[PDB]
């Protein structure tokens, strides 16, 4: 039977396609998939100002292959900064 | 987990967390 | 809390579970990830204590001989990019 940990995984990855799969590419985040996920899923993670200015930063902190778009690599690159 | 793409994540997840709290930028806590 | 946010917690939690063992308390020996590995990753698991040791030294990023938490983190990035492929 599936570990916990293993659970946890699972719920890593389905959560990423649970918003990738909206637009564009279905396999990435754009800025608008990308700022649903934080503030649906992360709500205990965000900070007392989450405007506009402050998401498209961290878009772009994110976006380490400037491609416009956060992917699988770079969306558990951030899981692991906040994580604890 | 091969080295390289290790050693490249690991310093993309320290950069990233040194940016949080030392520490410039917040829309996340 | 969301299902996202449980789940980092449990690989918080689950961390701490095995590295609180032995040595330093916040870093996994190749004992204490031989544990986890074995209990909390089953699916994933092929094993011999060459396998292991191969493991820790590709996840030693800082090259300490132990594995922290985000060396652990990147682990299972790349276990979760895995299964994601
Ligand atoms: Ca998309
Ligand atoms: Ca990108
Ligand atoms: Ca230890
Ligand atoms: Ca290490």
């Amino acid at each position: 039977m599936a570990s916990p940990l293993e659970k946890a995984l699972d719920v890593m990855v389905s959560t990423f396609h649970k918003y990738s799969g909206k637009e564009g590419d279905k396999f990435k985040l754009n800025k608008s998939e990308l700022k649903e996920l934080l503030t649906r899923e992360l709500p205990s993670f965000l900070g007392k100002r989450t405007d506009e200015a402050a998401f498209q930063k961290l878009m772009s902190n994110l976006d380490s292959n400037r491609d416009n778009e956060v992917d699988f690599q770079e969306y558990c690159v951030f899981l692991s900064s906040i994580a604890m | 987990d091969a080295t390289e793409t290790a050693d490249a994540m690991n310093r993309e997840v320290s950069s990233l967390k040194n940016k949080l709290r030392r520490g410039d930028l917040p829309f996340v806590v």
